[PDB]
């Protein structure tokens, strides 16, 4: 046990080392919702008189 | 055309500004690679510049002393948006240090600084003002900010030098050297400014404690809704409205007296989504709501001091009506004091535009939304603090053989200590 | 691209670099062979601080270990992590210093110290922006507390802007150790006052409780004692190795630290810290981690904190956290223990926040803490000098190795001085 | 002794 | 029928020369073969190449290069290369021996053989063309082959020729970067031979070109494959006039005489705009008044020497792409708006406007963007006599010991030729000097 | 007409006039031989100059002192043949930093003969400004021997206007033990017969030197140029051409405010690296910003803690009076530039032609604008309260008086010495009040 006791400062040598800092983690991508609040036969009449 | 810079400079600068470009990317509906998204505007223009194939690079310049944090950004989601150039980063910090920040490390980059800034100025046709993002605690903030200001101060003219400024809190301190940069920062940036937007960083918290219902915040929380009084500041120089009001004569309504450009702020649709829309959010519930003592950026009871003027931008479904009615009824109050010499003191902005919700905060999608910015002699008491705090630790030499050493004389703590109680007589001949 | 240098020296020194270069590889995923066995880019983002780049994939520590004995050299060749190192920076002599001062500063410690600056410069002049210098060595040895001084003195006349920490073993209050103990301590602090920027001062015995009372482990063992110092010493480094929402790197924490320039001597912590069997059982919060920090038993220098003011803190907290409880936590421990602090500088609190905790802890945190309850140290060692200089034991070595009564009085003279300052910074009050 | 290190110190004392 | 013969000679003229065939065939699509590819039918027959190759009748198309060198390394890495097929066999002429770095070995010893031999090859090119505008000269001041066959050359041409356009592109020596010791000596021989001689001499720093690529660019190590491709870009700006339609077209005459004042103020400055990269093309929209305001940026020139520090003379700018001049005089106007900027008294429409509607054409595995609109500034500054006190300085110091002299000496050179040089030199600073008051 | 005779006393005083005139001649082009460079109604040079003959300008100085070698260089130097060799004036033995031993003794010896020179040169003077005496404050021949010769003058010549330059001992940079004795026994016997005193010392040059000029060994030789830059500066109206002339007439008029109160600070801007000068072309209002900023000041005396009493303003080379009055008129409008109460107006400009001439191989670079400010400012109290501090505790124990004692002062000169001065820190106090 000359080198040291293993553990010690924490039991789990092991499960790698995290990877995501806090403005990676917070600042993502901004994902945005395509529930369709419109209708399709409006959106299709809208753009074909537009064109 | 009406053209708006950002320098974000200092570590707490660049996250506040990592936070608001995001807003205006959501506001703006630009993409984080740069381009909008198929088509279905000039609104865009005051805070980004189209390139030519449709990549818009925003009007930004993010400066720090010290790694990581512009290399955070580089790594980030945000890494296609920015200008490679206009991300300026250097090799050793300022470390708490305004001599350092002013005098030593800040010479060799502040001519690049000035060079980018010049490239983006050029590039701009009818440039209304800097907006300079800057904490008052030490470093990259207190020291460099400052210098910049000087050199903007020496080369442009009449243009606007807007700050928005951490300005430290009553009890909350993550520094010790915190009241001298604080003391030396308002000395030299009290001829350079125009208007000094000062938040608190323990305000913020208690507000998205108490109002937000996170036990559990953090400085994403904090920017952000930073970024939304920015973007609430902004909107009126990029979405018409009934009135609007640039950031030219805000100014002129706000500030009577040219050293008095310190002014509070407030946000008061600050309700998360599961309260939200039981509520029945008002013009004047969220005046009310913005004439509150406990709603305020800054971490001083208003109630001590005076209003000598205030502006609001009302945002989203607004009226005039219900605004200068709920105004009316504001001024019928014993508490909210006005100073004698001001009778209409109240500017207001109406802007069309509703706030944009971020898709992974904590703000509620509301109809309508309020800003508030006041010019009150509360944050008198504020001065007086820090001057406390600055005499307490300067009658025995505390923390000053750092900026003695790394160049800096003496005299310049005393001299300004004379401008901050000469800025105390000020307030006080006002309040009386 | 900040770099820090390490530069062991003496057998202390070299033991414990053995176990920094250990803790500061596999928390950046370098094996002992010098690949890169990591998963995040966070640990090949900034992994110059420390590892000059190799041929291939391996990666060199800037580390110079010297020693005037070839005993300890071979032990850290040949253990885990030792062939790692450069086989170019293994300064060693072939005499020995005998735990003398004078042998390790005006002897053949002087005469190996030419190629000694020769690595260190060729070792700093290979970088783009130096941080500066990381020395490790014992006060009561041979060439750490001799050679490793003068080797201090000349780094010091050399760049006088950078900064250089020291991670200074103190002898032990207790038993007896080396017997020229606080004479070497006494010439050691005397050149560590006015030429380095800031000491950490730790404490062999106060290790010993720690580890006896804490961890509750039946053997002490030095592996675990520079285990515990080498964490502390990444704690103190990982805002330059990594990024955070506060970052303070060495120059902040000695300007927030540093009030005056011959106060540079800190108490270090590190409170993550449980036993072995008891970890599952316990929470990690950050009030609890705080608590654990603000306790005079968990320190690591003895020199019992209650007994004296705190003139500053410096807290680095390793973890995803909330700056709210951080900085209410802080509130809270200064409102309550407000009669152990000075009233003359108001918050005497720095906070960093660096959002990569080290491997297998979730959130760690590591204390540094300027106090006047460290003059009791200096007190204790200029009574043991002044007892045996009385009676002029032990003296005839350093006189017959070149070195005498003069400066002898001119280092317990200094050590008096800096007593009398920490005591007139104890007492003195507001108005 | 003792009178030179009474006479090089800074802050003397007893 | 437009017609230029480019004429490299020494080790940076034939590597320039390596860079820049390859851009001109890139240009005019002929593929490294020397033939045009086949499905590459098209009204009006593609005749832009005539200032460049000569098509043989076969669809083949030899150049009109007349690459030179003493030393066969670098002659036989291009007979050896990919252009072996392109370039004429008896057109790389090569020697036994270099000149050494020695201004005397090649100006009156083993240089003095290929003369002929190179003069009746400039003759066949000559009379193959029918419509010759000029000879683009490309050599470096290092000396050698560079120097003395360069200028002894450019007087056999003075007296073969007339007064045909003498165009000068050469490597001057960088005020610290160094390859040899005798660059002083070489420099200051051959630009008092060459004074009377050139028409107009384009010199280049490779010191400017390093510290261009290290900033713009933002790659950390280029090397003389990437300076000689971006001199290629220089070189392409300023003879794409004579080959692609424009609004305002400056030829080579045209622009001599709207550029030099005085028959021995004939140094110019190069500078191109913009020489971005990729990454930051994208982001930049590099209108015409950035890459105008570029062209002046003190760090953006191609010799080591601020204009601050002087006086200028005539500007000539060579724009290429989509450019209009409305735009390019709005930038003319913000220049001479500039206060750094300052022009000398005698001279008020001191600017030479020239349009080229062709875009320029990048390389592939080349670093300079894909942009549509680019611009060349060639400008007559006083700010070169601090190149020229530096140079002398440098001779005089090397010259006040007499070292390296022997060498001159025994290969033939006569000692007061030293002298004649100092003071054709000295005269020309004073010309400077009373040009610029 | 308009002439004016310089008295250089001491080594100090001796290297000051050889930078002095070798600046003098670069601006009046005269060859060290004397002569004139063969002519490229300009008698510009007859200040301080006189034509004798066949153009051999010979200079209006008297270089004294009582040590040898150090007007040796000048005999022996390349303006070896410009002196008149009776005007280098010199002894046998030093006075030795010793004011009793060069005012009651050997430089006794030497008075009436370099008073027969001032003389000669006087009756030569048709319409004599003034005198310029160039000295150190540090002690012996430049200490004992220039009061013996202001009083000298002051009895002779009437009130003859008698500016002294003079080189205080500088605050921490200081090279002699004796200087709180000397300085304070010249101001006693000077205070009376002096009119105005421009005292400047020598670290305050070393700290100018240090961060304007961007070189790191400058030794006396550019210390001697700059103060030849500043007396160029005081009298080039004299001699050129400008739209405000200022004459040595008035200049103690309108910085004198009572007879004791004539210790005026003399500021230089732009001092300017000769290898940077081409980034910026210097600001009327930036170079008179910069003559107020307290690190520019040639004396190491912060005015942050002096109310002004007057200042003279010396613009000279391409200067115009708008610039003037807007520099004016914002350092007026500043804070930290407080004037005292009894005098509102405090200034007087004065605007000349002629640019400052650049020395080749010297340390400056060539400005189109320059600008002498000289303040009577209340500071210097501080300056005089640690000079008399010093003498306080060094006559305490009666340090080194036994060597004044045996060269003649009794004890009781040093007691009135330090009485008189505290009388006029009593003074400062009563005016600063
Ligand atoms: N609201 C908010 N404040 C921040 C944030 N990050 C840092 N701060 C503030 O910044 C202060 C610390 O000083 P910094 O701004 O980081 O110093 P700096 O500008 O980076 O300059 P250096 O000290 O040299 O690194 C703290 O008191 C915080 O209040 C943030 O993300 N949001
Ligand atoms: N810009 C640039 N310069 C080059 C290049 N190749 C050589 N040089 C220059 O050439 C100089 C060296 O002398 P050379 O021109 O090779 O001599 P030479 O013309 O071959 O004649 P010899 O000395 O007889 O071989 C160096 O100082 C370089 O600046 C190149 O590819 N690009
Ligand atoms: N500015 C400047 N000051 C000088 C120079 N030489 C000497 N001094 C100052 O003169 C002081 C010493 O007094 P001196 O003037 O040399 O003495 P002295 O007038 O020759 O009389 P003695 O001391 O008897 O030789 C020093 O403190 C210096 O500050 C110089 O060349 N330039
Ligand atoms: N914490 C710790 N202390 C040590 C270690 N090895 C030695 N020491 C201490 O160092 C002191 C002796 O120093 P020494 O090794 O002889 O110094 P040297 O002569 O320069 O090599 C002893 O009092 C020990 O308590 C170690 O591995 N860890
Ligand atoms: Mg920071
Ligand atoms: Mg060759
Ligand atoms: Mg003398």
């Amino acid at each position: 046990y000359k080198d040291g006791h293993k553990g010690i400062l924490t039991r789990e040598l092991d499960t790698a080392v995290e990877k995501e800092s806090n403005s990676m983690g917070s600042y993502q991508r901004p994902a945005q919702c395509g529930v369709r609040t419109v209708g399709r036969k409006k959106e299709l009449m809208e753009r074909a008189l537009y064109a | 055309m009406r053209e708006c810079i950002s320098i974000h400079v200092g570590q707490a600068g660049v996250q506040i500004g990592n936070a608001c470009w995001e807003l205006y990317c959501l506001e703006h509906g630009i993409q984080p690679d740069g381009q909008m998204p198929s088509d279905k505007d000039d609104s865009f223009n005051t805070f980004f510049s189209e390139t030519g194939a449709g990549k818009h690079v925003p009007r930004a310049v993010f400066v720090d002393l010290e790694p990581t944090v512009v290399d955070e950004v580089r790594t980030g989601t945000y890494r296609q948006l920015f200008h490679p150039e206009q991300l300026i980063t250097g090799k050793e910090d300022a470390a708490n240090n305004y001599a350092r920040g002013h005098y030593t490390i800040g010479k060799e980059i502040v001519d690049l600084v000035l060079d980018r800034i010049r490239k983006l100025a050029d590039q701009c046709t009818g440039l209304q003002g800097f907006l300079i993002f800057h904490s008052f605690g030490g470093g990259t903030g207190s020291g460099f900010a400052s210098l910049l200001m000087e050199r903007l101060s020496v080369d442009y003219g009449k243009k606007s030098k807007l700050e928005f400024a951490i300005y430290p809190a009553p009890q909350i301190s993550t520094a010790v050297v915190e009241p001298y940069n604080t003391i030396l920062t308002t000395h030299t940036t009290l001829e350079h400014s125009d208007c000094a937007f000062m938040v608190d960083n323990e305000a913020i918290y208690d507000i998205c404690r108490r109002n937000l219902d996170i036990e559990r915040p953090t400085y994403t929380n904090l920017n952000r809704l930073i970024a939304q009084i920015v973007s609430s500041i902004t909107a009126s120089l990029r979405f018409d409205g009934a009135l609007n009001v640039d950031l030219t004569e805000f100014q002129t309504n706000l500030v009577p007296y040219p050293r008095i450009h310190f002014p509070l702020a407030t946000y008061a649709p600050v309700i998360s989504a599961e309260k939200a829309y039981h509520e029945q959010l008002s013009v004047a519930e969220i005046t009310n709501a913005c004439f509150e003592p406990a709603n305020q950026m800054v971490k001083c009871d208003p109630r001590h001091g005076k209003y000598m003027a205030c502006c609001m931008l009302y945002r989203g479904d607004v009226v005039p009506k219900d605004v200068n009615a709920a105004i009316a009824t504001i001024k019928t109050k014993r508490t909210i004091q006005f100073v004698d010499w001001c009778p209409t003191g109240f500017k207001v902005g109406i802007n069309y535009q509703p706030p944009t919700v971020v898709p992974g905060g904590d703000l509620a999608k509301v109809q309508r939304a309020v800003c508030m910015l006041s010019n009150t002699t509360a944050i008198a008491e504020a001065w007086a603090r820090l001057d406390h705090k600055f005499d307490l630790m300067y009658a025995k030499r505390a923390f000053v053989h750092w900026y003695v050493g790394e160049g800096m004389e003496e005299g310049e703590f005393s001299e300004a200590r004379e401008d901050l109680a000469a800025l105390e007589k000020d307030y006080e001949e006002v309040g009386v | 691209m900040r770099e820090i240098v390490h530069m062991q020296a003496g057998q202390c020194g070299n033991q414990i670099g053995a176990k920094f270069w250990e803790v500061i590889s596999d928390e950046h995923g370098i094996d002992p062979t010098g690949t890169y066995h990591g998963d995040s880019d966070l640990q090949l983002e900034r992994i110059n601080v420390y590892y000059n780049e190799a041929t291939g994939g391996k990666y060199v520590p800037r580390a110079v270990l010297v020693d005037l004995e070839p005993g300890t050299m071979d032990s850290v060749r040949s253990g885990p992590f030792g062939q790692i190192f450069r086989p170019d920076n293994f300064v060693f002599g072939q005499s020995g210093a005998g735990n003398n001062w004078a042998k390790g500063h005006y002897t053949e410690g002087a005469e190996l110290v030419d190629s000694v600056l020769d690595v260190v410069r060729k070792e700093a002049e290979s970088c783009d922006c130096l941080q500066g210098f990381q020395l490790t060595h014992s006060l009561g040895g041979g060439t750490g507390s001799g050679m490793g001084t003068l080797l201090i003195s000349k780094i010091r006349e050399e760049y006088p802007d950078r900064i250089m920490n020291t991670f200074s073993v103190v002898p032990s209050p207790k038993v007896s150790d080396t017997v020229v103990e606080p004479y070497n301590a006494t010439l050691s602090v005397h050149q560590l006052v006015e030429n380095t920027d800031e000491t950490y001062c730790i404490d062999n015995e106060a290790l010993y409780d720690i580890c006896f009372r804490t961890l509750k482990l039946t053997t002490p063992t030095y592996g675990d004692l520079n285990h515990l110092v080498s964490a502390t010493m990444s704690g103190v480094t990982t805002c330059l190795r990594f990024p955070g929402q506060l970052n303070a790197d060495l120059r902040k924490l000695a300007v927030n630290m540093v009030p005056f320039p011959r106060l540079h001597f800190f108490m270090p912590g590190f409170a993550p810290l449980t036993s072995r069997g008891s970890q599952q059982y316990r929470a990690l919060t950050v009030p609890e981690l705080t608590q654990q920090m603000f306790d005079a038993k968990n320190m690591m220098a003895a020199c019992d904190p209650r007994h004296g003011r705190y003139l500053t803190v410096a807290a680095i907290f390793r973890g995803r956290m909330s700056m709210k409880e951080v900085d209410e936590q802080m509130l809270n421990v200064q409102n309550k223990n407000s009669s152990y602090f000075v009233e003359w500088i108001p918050n005497n609190v720095k906070t960093a926040v660096c959002d990569i905790p080290p491997r297998g802890l979730k959130m760690s945190a590591t204390f540094i803490g300027n106090s006047t309850a460290i003059q009791e140290l200096f007190k204790r060692i200029s009574e043991q000098f002044t007892a045996m200089f009385r009676r002029k034991a032990f003296l005839h070595w350093y006189t017959g190795e070149g070195m005498d009564e003069m400066e002898f009085t001119e280092a317990e003279s200094n050590m008096n001085d800096l007593v009398s300052e920490y005591q007139q910074y104890q007492d003195a009050t507001a108005e | 002794n003792l009178m030179y290190l009474k006479n090089i110190a800074k802050y003397p004392q007893w």
